[PDB]
């Protein structure tokens, strides 16, 4: 009854993801459970189970035979599948244990990178520097005087495709977007305007 | 458990 | 449409007062949960009803079943561990055997504070996009921060020539702490919106970032932090 | 080669008295393992059979969780049901319902069962099939279009293929010893004079498991199926069951007659004859 | 309502021998509605310390159940099975046999 799962995954859209939860004291009234959380909204149903294998219109599921591990699959990841999904087991049906979870990111797929680190125009009013690292397929900043955004993905609907994206911004005293982001790994191309 |  | 509703969706209070939280679902189930999510986003149940009747489980937290749809939720003497996010779920039936997912309602975040002097409205700003970049890819790219606010109640939105757009847009999941490591920090929120620099050289597209903050429901010269709305706004240029 | 778990419930409701009795049963072929009462102290399922008591408290603590919920639902269905007919809640009336599961000699779910009566009469079963439902009535159509809308019976053909069977197979290991150790019959026959014409003969079957068994009489290698006596197959109160048939015979013709019994624990058919 | 009356069995577990223990049973079945009053009877009084099975039924849905007793026979003594239900008229009275 009690889980244990990946605490993280990746994947690109359109690819099938598995996640492999593990449940060794699986009691026999047990059935096997998995739930989706977005940031901010209500858990959500995803699929249920016994035994040998489950499907729906939205994912499906393989228990083997020994009922101690299950796999959890999607078939073709869309970009609104970034979630947290959860595994849960028995409880008399109706008392839900949620555990950690896995986080799972599914990731745009990108053509042709074109990294660049862009500064931003504020308002005369305002002296806050802020940095847009773009248009790559990225880390935290150790200094508290800095701010990271972590990977956030764009999509435009009159447009063909996707984009990755971060802002950096600072009050620091010599702030520059040269190196805002060298926690961080690079890529050798990034173009920097300057 | 479903009611009549 | 058919769903768990729950009301209100935000709530900052201070310790000591008495509140409600009250869940509604008009799916014709039976059995009714509650559900508490700390900070540290594990859900743990805190009870469970169903047809007018306590099956789980302090008696400062004391659900009320006047019928099968609602189960409201009445707390007294708050204290600040009761910050969390509160999810009302219900069911189909209990099992008997058979298992009934959960449905759940959208939740209603609670802050509770031992003094309103911590919250505070947020700054809004824009930042227009590089002429760099529309050199380099003839899109132009937006990014609005909110900043210096508490608590972290915040719905940051885009809005078009007086409308509401939800495409090339991303925004921040959560916000995050200023300063993690602090008991008082303040929140912030950061949000970019993409378009293509034809739409943006023209100087009659109008466009604003919108943050709704949800405060409060005070001697100091400042003015208090009721719900309210901050905006920041740019014109096209070049 | 077939085995069975089984549920039943008897609710009564009780006008007058105030509270409705909801007793349940289980059992495991012919032999009954759990029980519970509401009307006692604080209702537990408790143990029937000692096979059963080996098993920890979350058992018990989840059959009981289990049985009260099962409680709950026979307590709307009784005043639900005074509403579909159309009664007052001056008289009173009975519920029953009875599932589970049969595994044959093949490893495979050979019959579920979910079903209930009102009053005594047919009120909604599921079909064999195990895809839809059989409703007596015009009240009972109600409740089949309530439960083919959320889909139940897949939900419950769920629990059958699943978590059912299961519990048969550990049941049925835990009391192996006694559950699939068929205990053949004793067997004997008694002469009672009726007249100086005429006398009884009375073959008896004893002390055995499971419950089902063929007991018959023959004159002269053809079966007689007028003027013989069949008690109905009854419990001693040990676990095993007792039956008898009779048959009036003309003096000195007795040893024309044979009683045949047929029964799992006999490695193959009984043929006896009353021994003076 | 559907109403059904009780079929009614008097005997013994063991066979019965002289002064040896055994449980003297009384079985009722196949009847509806399931309230229903049995008494083990001796020499025409009610016998005591009586248990009972519990209430359980048949496909058909009638009930059925189990009454008994330790009771040691001799015989000078007389035993029965009386039974009350809604379908009799007043209660009926079954003898114990001992060949039966
Ligand atoms: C939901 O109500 C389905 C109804 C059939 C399930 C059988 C109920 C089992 C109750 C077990 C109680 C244990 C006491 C013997
Ligand atoms: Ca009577």
């Amino acid at each position: 009854a009690k889980t244990t799962q990946p605490i993280s995954m990746d994947s690109y859209e359109g690819q099938e993801v598995n996640i492999t939860c593990n449940h060794n004291d699986i009691a026999t009234s047990d059935y096997i459970m998995w739930y989706q959380q977005f940031p901010n909204q209500g858990p959500r149903f995803i699929i249920q189970g016994y035994k040998a294998n489950i499907a729906n219109e939205v994912a499906s599921l393989f228990i083997p035979t020994d009922r101690k591990s299950s796999t959890l699959s999607l078939p073709r990841v869309a970009l609104s599948d970034t979630a947290v999904y959860y595994c849960l087991v028995g409880g008399g049906g109706y008392v839900l244990t949620f555990g950690r979870g896995t986080s799972l990111i599914v990731h745009p797929y990108i053509q042709n990178p074109d990294p660049a680190v862009y500064q931003l125009r504020g308002s005369k009013s305002n002296d806050t520097s802020v940095c847009l690292f773009t248009d790559f397929d990225v880390s935290q900043s150790k200094d508290s005087d800095v701010h990271i955004t972590d990977k956030c993905v764009l999509d435009m609907r009159s447009m063909d495709f996707k984009s990755n994206g971060a802002v950096a911004w600072s009050n620091k005293s010599d702030f520059a977007c040269t190196s805002a982001f060298k926690d961080s790994v690079i890529p050798a191309d990034t173009f920097f305007p300057g | 458990g479903g009611a009549i | 449409d058919t769903a768990v509703s729950q009301t209100p969706k935000y709530l900052v209070r201070q310790t000591g007062k008495n509140e409600s939280l009250k869940c509604e679902q008009n799916l014709g189930h039976n059995a009714m949960y509650w559900y508490k999510q700390d900070s540290k986003k594990l859900l743990k149940i805190m009870f469970i009803y169903n047809n007018k009747e306590p099956i789980l489980n302090p008696y400062r937290f004391s659900p009320k079943s006047p019928d099968k749809a609602h189960l409201n939720l009445h707390i007294k003497s708050l204290e600040l561990g009761d910050s969390a996010v509160y999810f009302c779920a219900s069911s189909q039936d209990l099992g008997a055997g058979e298992v009934y997912e959960q449905y759940f309602g959208p939740g209603t975040r609670l802050t509770v504070i031992e003094d309103l002097k911590k919250v505070f409205p947020p700054k809004v700003a824009v930042f227009e996009p590089s002429e760099a970049e529309i050199s380099h890819t003839q899109k132009a790219t937006l990014v609005c921060l909110a900043t210096g606010f508490y608590p972290d109640h915040v719905e940051l939105s885009w809005w078009v020539n007086g409308k509401e757009v939800h495409s090339g847009v991303c925004t921040d999941p959560q916000p995050l702490k200023e300063q993690p490591a602090l008991e008082d920090s303040r929140y912030c929120l950061s949000s970019r919106l993409r378009v293509s620099a034809t739409f943006w050289h023209n100087p009659r597209n109008h466009f604003r970032c919108q943050v709704q903050f949800y405060g409060l429901s005070w001697t100091e010269d400042r003015d208090k932090p009721i719900t309210q709305k901050i905006s920041a706004e740019a014109w096209g240029r070049a | 080669g077939s085995h069975s778990l089984r549920y039943f419930g008897t609710a009564v409701s009780r006008p007058g008295r105030g509270e409705p009795r909801f007793i349940y049963v289980g059992y495991v072929d012919d032999t009954q393992f759990v029980r519970f009462d509401s009307d006692a102290a604080s209702p537990r399922t408790e143990p029937r059979a000692p096979w059963v008591e080996q098993e920890g408290p979350e058992y018990w603590e989840e059959e009981t969780r289990r049985a009260k919920a099962r409680a709950q639902t026979d307590r709307a269905d009784l005043r639900t049901l005074r509403g579909y007919y159309n009664q007052s809640e001056a008289g009173s009336h009975t519920l029953q319902w009875m599932a589970g599961c049969d595994l044959g000699p093949n490893g495979r779910l050979l019959r579920g069962y979910h079903q209930s009566a009102y009053d005594g009469k047919d009120y909604i079963a599921l079909n064999e099939d195990l895809r839809s439902w059989i409703a007596a009535d015009m009240a009972a159509q109600n409740t089949q279009r309530k439960w083919e809308a959320t889909r139940y019976a897949e939900r419950f053909r769920a629990y059958l293929e699943g978590p059912c069977l299961e519990w048969l197979r550990r049941y049925l290991e835990n009391g192996k010893e006694t559950l699939q150790h068929a205990d053949p019959p004793k067997t004997h026959v008694t002469h009672h004079p009726v007249s100086d014409h005429e006398a009884t003969l009375r073959c008896w079957a004893l002390g055995f498991y499971p419950a089902e068994i063929t007991l018959t009489w023959q004159r002269d290698g053809e079966e007689q199926t007028q003027d013989i006596e069949f008690v109905e197959t009854r419990p001693a109160g040990d676990g095993t069951f007792q039956k008898w048939g009779a048959v009036v015979v003309p003096s000195g013709e007795e040893q024309r007659y044979t009683c045949h019994v047929q029964h799992k624990g006999l490695p193959e058919p009984l043929t006896l004859r009353w021994e003076p | 309502a559907i109403q059904r009356t009780p079929k009614i069995q008097v005997y013994s577990r063991h066979p019965p021998e002289n002064g040896k223990p055994n449980f003297l049973n009384c079985y009722v079945s196949g009847f509806h509605p399931s309230d229903i009053e049995v008494d083990l009877l001796k020499n025409g009084e009610k016998m005591g310390k009586v248990e009972h099975s519990d209430l359980s039924f048949s496909k058909d849905w009638s009930f059925y159940l189990l009454y008994y007793t330790e009771f040691t026979p001799n015989e000078k003594d007389e035993y029965a099975c009386r039974v009350n239900h809604v379908t009799l008229s007043g209660p009926r009275t079954v003898k114990w046999d001992r060949d039966m």
